[PDB]
């Protein structure tokens, strides 16, 4: 949200980015989250090239359909509400959420 | 609720369908497939399935139901009414002030749960009632 | 368009503009409301959402007739409104009227 | 003789295995209605259901939800299936569905919420407005499988002869599915 923390999601991309694999095996990079938190750290990920933005939240199922997950290479889930959140059990609130949402979904080929 | 919907696990469900207006659950798979709800085009198909019985409430004042209003008994008003007009009353609609002699300005009315067949009925009752529907109304 | 779900027992209608449906004090003033549902909602910028769906799903079931239908009109702060209206955007017949319900004259 | 207390938290596998959740019947859920911060508790219960269907999928759940929108995260649960009976009461929706039949016809709200609740037969000796409501208030709604020997008739011949002999009022059936008030032209069959 707009309270919460940074990432440095830079190491995330960085070594996909290592020239010792083929270009033609790069990957592109799609981010899903509220628009607040994106513009937020926006300032530090204007730089780099094969990567979306999706306003929106990662629990809704249209937006998952929208950025075709089932035909992604891999998912990552990533929480910047573990900070905030007091309780212990409940900072892996989102990343719970989302993982069983997306074991759950239902995909037609 | 919770003990009601333990004992019978499609209470929440009727209730869902009575109160909300019939929340089939491939509107709910839609819904939680969506999380909102989106346009689409017509479908000949909308109907034939919304043929139900809608939940009103009636007036014994006047209409037919006046002459068995007039000092009759709850219970024949309601055989009459459930042999003519499909009807099924579960409750009466009743002024605080009707039962007292004194007449009052008052307007408030409170509910009795399925009255029995020998229980005096008073003119300025309303009732509950299930109905049909017509689709060429509009 | 669509004017009935998926089953058929329900109505909607197109998606309207914040600012088509939204009415003043002199658009509430000439445009006269009878035989319609008031709703007055209490809260701030702080105040959390309710959910007005399920409070306008029932009215619109497809077992009634259509000129039974109802106007429906919500009187309240304009932020709290604002803050809402993105789910409440796609219905018909939902008038907003900024204020408080508390006032006299916007009861009138 | 009918109630059992133990300490333990919803989240620990080790007492959920403790009260032998694995036979139970039901697993029930309830909620501070009163929170200050309705998220907050929304989610505690949304993990406190996480936690029950990870020790046992196949459990029934009947919890209440706040909000309709944390009400839909429970339905990305792959353990959460409508068809077993897993009951998301969520009380804003149902309060506003309430309240909505009750703007369509006044009074209903209350016909509704005492049909839910049990009460007692109570009577008042002086004839008060109390007298003829606790008269009424005392009837719940049940369910129960019918008799053979209504089969081959109508649903209003059934609720008529439910009603004169029996002193019982029919509202809805199962047709050979719930049906409410159906018409004169469907028929009772066996097993109704
Ligand atoms: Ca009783
Ligand atoms: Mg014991």
């Amino acid at each position: 949200d707009v309270s919460s923390a940074l990432i440095g999601l830079r190491n995330l991309v960085m070594p996909l980015r290592a020239s010792n694999f083929h270009y033609h095996e790069l990957k592109h990079i799609v981010f899903v989250g509220s628009i607040e938190y994106l513009k937020r750290e926006w300032e530090t990920l204007h730089n780099f090239p094969k990567v979306s933005i999706l306003p929106g939240t990662p629990l809704s199922r249209a937006d998952l359909r929208a950025v075709n997950i089932n035909l992604c290479d891999m998912c990552v889930i990533l929480s910047a509400n573990q900070n905030n959140i007091d309780d212990t059990s409940l900072q892996d609130k989102e990343c719970i959420l989302a993982s069983l949402n997306i074991k759950s979904m239902q995909f037609d080929d | 609720l919770m003990s009601a919907t333990y004992f019978n696990d499609n209470i929440l469900t009727l209730i869902r369908t009575l109160v909300t207006g019939g929340a089939t659950p491939e509107l709910e798979a839609l819904i939680a497939e969506e999380n909102a709800l989106r346009g689409g085009y017509s479908t000949p198909q909308t109907l034939a399935n919304r043929d139900r019985c809608r939940v009103a409430q009636l007036a014994l004042l006047d209409g037919p139901f006046a002459d068995l209003g007039d000092g009759g008994c709850y219970g024949d008003l309601f055989c009459k009414a459930l042999k003519t007009y499909n009807m099924l009353c579960f409750g009466i609609y009743r002024l605080r002030d009707a039962h007292l002699s004194t007449p009052s300005q008052c307007t408030k009315r409170y509910v009795i749960t399925n009255p029995p067949y020998e229980f005096e009925l008073v003119p300025t009752d309303l009732i509950f009632c299930l109905m049909q529907f017509d689709h060429n109304a509009g | 368009v669509k004017k009935y779900d998926s089953t058929g027992m329900f109505h909607w209608c197109a998606p309207k503009e914040i600012e088509k449906v939204i009415l003043t004090r002199s658009e509430a003033a000439m445009t006269v409301l009878s035989g319609h549902v008031v709703v007055c909602i209490f809260g701030d910028v702080s105040s959390a959402l309710i959910g007005l769906r399920n409070l306008v799903m029932p009215l619109r079931a497809s077992n009634f007739h259509y000129h039974e239908l109802k106007h429906i009109v919500f009187v309240g702060s304009i932020e709290y409104l604002k803050r809402e209206w993105e789910t409440l955007h796609n219905f018909p017949k939902v008038s907003i009227l900024p204020g408080t319900p508390l006032s006299r004259a916007d009861l009138r | 003789t009918q109630v059992e207390f133990y300490q333990g938290s919803v989240l620990n596998p080790h007492d959920l295995a403790r009260v032998k959740i694995e036979s139970a019947d039901a697993c029930l859920i309830l909620a501070n209605k009163y929170c200050a911060d309705p998220d907050a508790e929304d989610a505690s219960n949304i993990m406190r259901v996480i936690s029950i269907k990870n020790y046992h999928p196949k459990i029934r759940i009947i919890t209440q939800m706040l909000q309709y929108h944390n009400k839909a995260h429970l339905l990305n649960i792959p353990s959460w299936n409508w068809k077993e009976g897993d009951d998301a009461i969520c009380l804003a929706e149902l309060k506003l569905g309430f309240i909505a039949q009750s703007c369509l016809a006044q009074g209903l709200s209350t016909m509704l919420a005492n049909l839910f609740s049990m009460r007692s037969f109570i009577k008042i000796e002086e004839d008060t407005w109390q007298k003829y409501y606790l008269e009424g208030v005392s009837n719940e709604m049940y369910t129960e499988y019918l008799s053979s020997a209504f089969v081959g008739l109508s649903f209003p011949t059934v609720c008529e002869l439910c009603f004169v002999k029996l002193k019982l009022l029919m509202i809805a059936i199962e047709y050979k599915r719930i049906l409410i008030n159906p018409g004169n032209h469907l028929k009772i069959q066996e097993g109704t």
